DNA sequence: AACTATGAAACAAATTTTCCT
DNA sequence: TTAGGAAAATTTGTTTCATAG
């Protein structure tokens, strides 16, 4: 029975998933969609790909706290190395 | 209208203080509803802890309300993972009702001045809900794995003539209520000595359990806030030692410059995550 | 542009929008999960909802920035309504 | 011709619950 | 009841192999 995040949350999110922290209501439009697109197609065995996606990518460090382990983001080693 | 439990409390108002006596175990095996009662929380002798009120003249009797909440970090409230688990009947000397407010368990037992209003938990055992029952409550995100830490909580709510009501709180060392933790996790009893100069250098011996041959203890201080300045490696092993006995090198403070003494912090750690809880040790002055 | 969503950018994104910016995997799970409980309960009718939101609260305001009228969040007085 | 994205399987291993004396 | 052990369940974290733009 878990409660879905409200519409000020998800429309605040669409507006900071831009970078500009600034959006037009057709792009907030599209955020959702996006959000709409992603979770129909993959409504199947998800918990698995975020087990392997945390693994896999390098940006995903998992560090040790006094209570237990946790995941965190290293926003440095994502970007470019080309 | 009664005090929410999440609502922190000194343990002292003016002249009201309520105190531990004595802390329990660092570690109590708590039981699973689907099993047997794994009798009440011990004092590391072989009693049971103890609590007392400070300044209560009034003849009136008192309740003391028992209830567990959490440890780790942050305000300390009820766990959302544990519920004190009433016990009475044959043994027990102090007695007990149990109810249940919001959704944590309550037992309150008599604070009675013919006892200078002392009282020795004797009858509060500690049940363990189910990580997947209460994750998935009503609102609700705390994290239940490897959080099995609790607190003994102790609550008193004394009355005055005015009509007013001061309310005191306690909070017991932590617990560890975990079978596969209290084994595997190091820990440490007694320690040996407190004091030492900034340079170093000097011996204390660290008993408790879980000490094994590849313990390594560690040196760190922190703040009035909870950031890290200091992690620095105490070189152990003099030699051999006591099974469960360790004895390690004081490491030499942070820059030694030090006017004031300065209270510090050292825990043991055994595999890259067994670690131990934090100590305390202190430093003088150049 | 409007590159789709990846389990690495929601991801990133459950994390970082934590008070800390750490989780665990199970609290991962969860933030994935309300998601779900969203898109898939969304009504037809979503669009409207979320015009609504944008002007009804006062965290969205719309500024005549840049190329056209965006929308963005004050974010104290977002803070606030929690 | 790197670089990226998605997913099933099989391990390895850390933790929690249920069971058994 | 009150424990102590530990098998049974759950969970988490890594890698490898294949598929496609
Ligand atoms: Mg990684
Ligand atoms: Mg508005």
């Amino acid at each position: 029975m878990r409660p879905p995040f409200t519409y000020a949350t998800l429309i605040r999110w669409a507006i900071l998933e831009a970078p500009e922290k600034q959006r037009t209501l057709n792009e907030i439009y599209h955020w959702f969609t996006r959000m709409f697109a992603f979770f129909r197609n993959h409504p199947a065995t998800w918990k698995n790909a975020i087990r392997h996606n945390l693994s896999l990518h390098k940006c995903f460090v998992r560090v040790e706290s006094e209570k237990g382990a946790v995941w965190t983001v290293d926003e440095l080693e994502f970007r470019k190395k080309r | 209208s009664s005090v929410p439990l999440e609502w922190p409390l000194s343990s002292q108002s003016g002249s009201y203080e309520l105190r531990i006596e004595v802390q329990p175990k660092p570690h109590h095996r708590a039981h699973y509803e689907t099993e047997g009662s794994r009798g009440a929380v011990k004092a590391p002798t072989g009693g049971h802890p103890v609590v007392q009120l400070h300044g209560y003249m009034e003849n009136k009797p008192l309740g003391l309300q028992i209830f567990i909440g959490t440890a780790d970090e942050r305000i300390l409230k009820p766990h959302a993972f544990y519920q004190v688990h009433r016990i009475t009947g044959k043994t027990v000397t102090t007695t007990s009702y149990e109810k249940i407010v919001g959704n944590t368990k309550v037992l309150e037992i008599p604070l009675e001045p013919k006892n200078n209003m002392r009282a020795t938990i004797d009858c509060a055992g500690i049940l363990k809900l189910r990580n997947a029952d209460i994750e998935l409550r009503k609102g609700e995100t705390d994290i239940g794995r490897k959080n099995t830490r609790v607190r003994l909580v102790f609550r008193v709510h004394i009355p005055e003539s005015s009509g007013r009501i001061v309310s005191l709180q306690t909070a017991s060392n932590p617990i560890e209520c975990s079978q596969r933790s209290a084994h595997e996790l190091p820990m440490v009893e007694r320690q040996d000595t407190d004091s030492c100069l900034v340079y170093g250098g000097q011996q204390m011996i660290l008993t408790g359990q879980n000490f094994t041959s590849e313990s390594k203890v560690v040196f760190t201080e922190k703040t009035t806030d909870g950031q890290q300045i200091w992690e620095m490696e105490a070189t152990v092993a003099a030699a051999a030692a006591a099974p469960n006995m360790l004895f390690v090198e004081i490491p030499e403070y942070r820059n030694k410059h030090i006017r004031t003494p300065v209270k510090v912090n050292f825990y043991v750690i055994n595999g890259k995550r067994k670690r131990s809880q934090p100590q305390h040790f202190t430093y003088h002055p150049v």
